[PDB]
């Protein structure tokens, strides 16, 4: 009965092999890189792809369906609009750029006059970030944003830095001129990745300078 | 004050 | 316009007044045109104030 | 100034960062950009219009501004915008 | 063998799936007759199509989202209408859940603000058994950060209502006729999404005179209040629009079905101060006792605001300090800071 | 080429920007060599 | 008084096209689109016909033309005049009825009051010992 069951698994490893072949043969290329917008019920999601088309796919494809993911960047046929891979993100090559590592060191003994504004953001940041033991038994949340308002020439760029430098992190900086792309969902695609970057690593700051870029 | 304003189109 | 036997177009009040720019200049220059090719024409502009 | 207003949406950043690339290329490059008020106007909400694409222009401007040196021209300064005036870009 | 057939099973839908077609996805804008349609592409022309014959002729009204055949063009199944964060209004902005506890002091005012707008959303019943139009609109004026909002956000807890803000003064843009384009938005928006507290902030810039200017703020007057008592639909929402200038406010704004109830919210109640302080002092983690009193007359005129405050600044004494408030000579400082410097 | 995935670094699927066409995730024709195209440069591609 | 009172009864009373649109609706920004508006409501009105466009709150886009000498009250001229000239103009349109309601009644413009544009100028005077009994019977 043994050689029974071998002979059973080696009919399924030639059927398994043959199903492999003709999806080995209809995966080929080249993809049309697409952004799954949705998930409807009623296994079917709702692909828009990137040459701004929106096309539902009855069955989502090559792929299973708990891995995608509303904002998923998929591989779909060209013709077809069938799902075919999920296209891994790795943050992109620009969002790890923006990881600066070089906070030029604007030591608060290199920005004066700005004291309380120094010590305010050290109570709201660093402080928040650094002795979060204390703050999670005092019940104090500590505000995730600082919006930084004023004349320009003030320096809010270099206080900046100095809760970037003078307190370790990331410091992600994101300036909001920087976030306008005229190739549609880039930058957009740039702030979610930004806190999917930001997520990766360890205690950091997301900064984004000239938020008015994308503030309007 | 009270300002009318026209416009242009980017295409 | 009832006795007429020529091209009557009515451009009246705001009808020129076009919120692009440089689009009110281009509609007065094909109404002109409008108005020698269908020769001759009267063109009847009603509250003139307006423009 | 009139090259760096072009129809299309963003085609006048891409060319204020394919002028300013240009120029970190060559070495001691001067950049003139005469009659800033064309691009240089100061800001504010109008995005319900072209206008914010020659403004989104500016702000890849400034990004770009702050061997190069660079020069402008403007017979009417008061139209420009406070952040393009400051000590740290001119 | 048994882990082969769950893949090779799951590989077969697969290659089944390589088969299928995409549709394009459209919405229907028309009903011609019972077998045509005119639907359009979201990025794409308008063709006119039939529906499957195994669809429902009328679940598919204008507005109707389907997904036709991307070469017969025939719709081929209704779908979910779109749900996208592209909304330009506040009305997703949940108020949160705050309990009426939470606001303290105000039994009274909060106990009339409930009447007015909590009943007719609630029990209509009520209103229509005595045979009364619900009343619609509480205007909230007091001193700025006596927490009015909050009440007209505590009210939109409880009922599971949506509510959007609106910061009255910023609606009073400068081109002409935004101002009252926002407000019209506003109530239109009020139609799409029901029940919602439409919350106006500061409501003497747009209601409370020879200049072009000066007339502006007369139309966007005359643009709120039509869209009250207006033809159009009266409606189920309702409007807590709140000042802090109660004699600026225009008569026609005060009526009964036009924004009724002027509930006063003063500074923070003389007993309220505990109270705040009690429903917002006690989260803090802080065994030492306290002698609230003090902090009452150390804290005369309070903004209530403040006091919000006058705990978290407390707090942040305390993140310095060390990590657990155990005295009350922090409150007084605090009490300081929340006063001198919150000047 | 906005990005090379380098599947297995034998098979490297680069995704490539046509403008204004779309994103598509294509692979060398044999005349160029894999170290030919580095991320980000320029390049051309077949209309089919 | 009850002004729109009338204009919301003959609009559930009417068998053409009611048309509502209110005053401060036309004075939209972006000049050329307030005065489009008119020319969009007469529009659909005519192809609609018969219709009544019921124009509440006219003293926004009414007010005596006092000679403008800025860009805005010359877009709010601009408006009353695309008003004037679709009511009684070159184009007559046929079976297209314009019902008007203001709380003023003098300071509209002498040529939207002329017998012809706004034929029947009906008043609503406070209700006197009499309108308010019948007032009281029909809301109790
Ligand atoms: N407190 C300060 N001490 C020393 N230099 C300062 C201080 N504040 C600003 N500066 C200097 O002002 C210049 C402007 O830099 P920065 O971008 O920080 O200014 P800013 O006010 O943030 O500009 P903007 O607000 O327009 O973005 C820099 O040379 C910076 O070092
Ligand atoms: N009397 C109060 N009771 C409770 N919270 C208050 C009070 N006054 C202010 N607050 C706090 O301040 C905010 C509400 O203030 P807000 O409603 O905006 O004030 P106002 O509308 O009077 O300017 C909330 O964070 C709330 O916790
Ligand atoms: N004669 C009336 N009969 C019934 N209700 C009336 C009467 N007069 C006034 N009202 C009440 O007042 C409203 C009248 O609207 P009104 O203020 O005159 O509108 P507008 O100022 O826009 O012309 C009605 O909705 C009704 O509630
Ligand atoms: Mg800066
Ligand atoms: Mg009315």
């Amino acid at each position: 009965e043994v050689l029974r069951v071998t002979h059973e698994l080696q009919a399924m490893k030639d059927k398994i092999k043959e199903n492999s072949e003709k999806i080995k043969v209809n995966k080929t290329l080249p993809y049309l890189v697409s952004n799954v917008i949705e998930l409807l019920d009623v296994k079917c999601a709702v692909i828009k792809t990137s040459t701004r088309q929106t096309y539902f796919l009855p069955v989502i494809g090559l792929v299973d369906a708990e891995k995608l993911k509303p904002g998923d960047l998929v591989g779909v046929n060209k013709d077809s609009y069938l799902i075919l891979e999920t296209l891994p993100t790795e943050y992109d090559s620009r969002v790890k750029a923006m990881e600066v590592d070089e906070r030029p060191t604007e030591q608060y003994s290199d920005i004066g006059g700005l004291d309380k504004q120094i010590q305010e953001l050290v109570e709201a940041i660093v402080l928040p970030m650094n002795h979060k033991e204390k703050f999670e038994n005092l019940g104090i949340q500590p505000p995730k944003g600082v919006l930084m308002y004023g004349p320009p020439g003030t320096g809010k760029t270099l206080l900046a830095r100095a809760c970037a430098a003078q307190t370790k992190a990331t410091f992600l900086k994101l300036a909001g001129p920087q976030l306008v792309q005229m190739f549609i969902g880039d930058g957009a695609k740039l702030v979610r990745d930004a806190f999917a970057l930001a997520k990766e690593k360890a205690p950091s700051i997301i900064f984004i300078d000239e938020l008015d870029a994308i503030g309007t | 004050a009270x300002x009318x304003x026209x416009x242009x189109x980017x295409x | 316009a009832h006795h007429t036997d020529c091209t009557f177009i009515r451009v009246s009040g705001s009808e020129l007044v076009q919120k692009f720019i440089g689009e009110g200049a281009r509609m007065v220059r094909e109404l002109f045109v409008m108005a020698r090719e269908h020769a001759p024409s009267i063109i009847f502009m009603d509250e003139i104030d307006s423009i | 100034g009139s090259e760096l207003v072009q129809k299309y949406v963003g085609e006048g950043a891409r060319m204020v960062r394919e002028l300013f690339e240009m120029a970190r290329t060559k070495k001691a490059c001067l950049i003139f950009f005469d009659e800033i008020d064309a691009i240089g106007g100061a800001r504010f909400d109008d995005g319900a219009g072209g206008d914010n694409e020659v403004q989104r222009t500016m702000l890849e401007l400034i990004n770009q501004l702050d061997n190069i040196k660079v020069l402008m021209a403007t017979n009417r300064p008061d139209t420009l915008d406070p952040a393009l005036m400051r000590p740290g870009r001119l | 063998l048994k882990e082969l057939t769950k893949q090779y099973e799951k590989s077969e839908n697969d290659l089944k799936a390589l088969q299928s077609v995409g549709q394009i996805v459209g919405e229907v804008l028309k009903q011609l007759t019972e077998e045509k349609f005119i639907v359009k592409a979201t990025n794409g022309p308008r063709y006119v199509v039939g529906c499957r014959r195994q669809l429902d002729k009328s679940k598919l009204k204008p507005g109707t989202r389907v997904a036709l055949d991307m070469t017969t063009l025939t719709i081929m199944r209704y779908l979910p209408r779109e749900v996208d964060p592209l909304v330009y209004n506040m009305s997703h902005e949940d108020p949160g859940n705050v309990s009426y506890s939470e606001i303290g002091g105000l039994s009274e005012q909060i106990r009339e603000l409930r009447e007015v707008i909590e009943l007719p959303l609630t029990n209509p019943e009520l209103f229509q058994r005595v045979g009364i139009i619900p009343p619609k609109g509480c205007l909230l004026y007091g001193p700025p950060g006596t927490g009015k909002t909050l009440l007209a956000r505590a009210v939109a807890s409880q009922l599971d209502c949506n509510f959007l803000k609106v910061v009255s003064s910023s609606i009073v843009d400068k081109y002409i006729g935004e101002s009252a384009r926002l407000i019209r938005e506003m109530f239109n928006y009020a139609r799409d999404h029901q029940p919602c507290i439409i919350f106006m902030d500061e409501i003497d810039a747009i209601g409370g005179e020879g200049t072009s200017a000066d007339r502006e703020i007369q139309r966007t007057l005359m643009e709120l209040l039509n869209q009250m008592d207006g033809f159009d639909t009266l409606h189920r929402v309702k409007m807590i629009m709140a000042t802090n200038r109660p004699d600026t406010l225009d008569p026609a704004l005060l009526r009964p079905g036009r924004l009724d109830r002027k509930i006063h919210i003063d500074l923070p109640n003389e007993q309220a101060r505990l109270d705040i302080l009690k429903i917002h002092a006690g989260p803090i983690t802080k065994h030492g006792e306290i002698d609230y009193e003090a902090i009452v007359k150390l804290s005369d005129g309070f903004n209530g605001a403040d006091l919000r405050n006058v705990c978290t600044e407390a707090g942040m004494f305390a993140i310095r300090a060390d990590h657990d408030f155990v005295v009350q000579e922090d409150f007084m400082k605090a009490v300081r800071k929340v006063a001198d410097s919150k000047k | 080429c906005t990005k090379i995935i380098n599947a297995d670094s034998e098979d490297p699927k680069y995704i490539i920007n046509v403008k204004q066409f779309a994103k598509f995730v294509v692979d060398l024709s044999d005349q160029v060599a894999p170290t030919d195209i580095e991320e980000g440069m320029r390049v051309g591609v077949d209309r089919n | 008084c009850g002004k729109t009172m009338l204009a919301k009864a003959v609009a559930h009373h009417t068998t053409a096209a009611f048309i509502r649109v209110v005053g401060s609706e036309f004075v939209q920004k972006y000049l050329g689109e307030g005065p489009r508006m008119v020319r969009d409501v007469f529009r659909l009105a005519k192809e609609n016909a018969p219709a009544i466009i019921f124009i509440d709150e006219i003293d926004a886009i009414a007010t005596k033309r006092f000679d403008a000498q800025t860009g805005a009250d010359r877009e709010v001229q601009r408006i009353l005049l695309e008003l004037l000239n679709q009511m009684d103009g070159f184009d007559q349109n046929v079976n297209v009825k314009v019902i008007m309601a203001t709380n003023r009644a003098d300071t509209l413009d002498p040529a939207l009051l002329r017998p012809g544009r706004l034929d029947r100028k009906i008043e609503f005077p406070l209700p006197d010992r009499r309108q308010k009994r019948l007032i009281f019977s029909t809301i109790t």
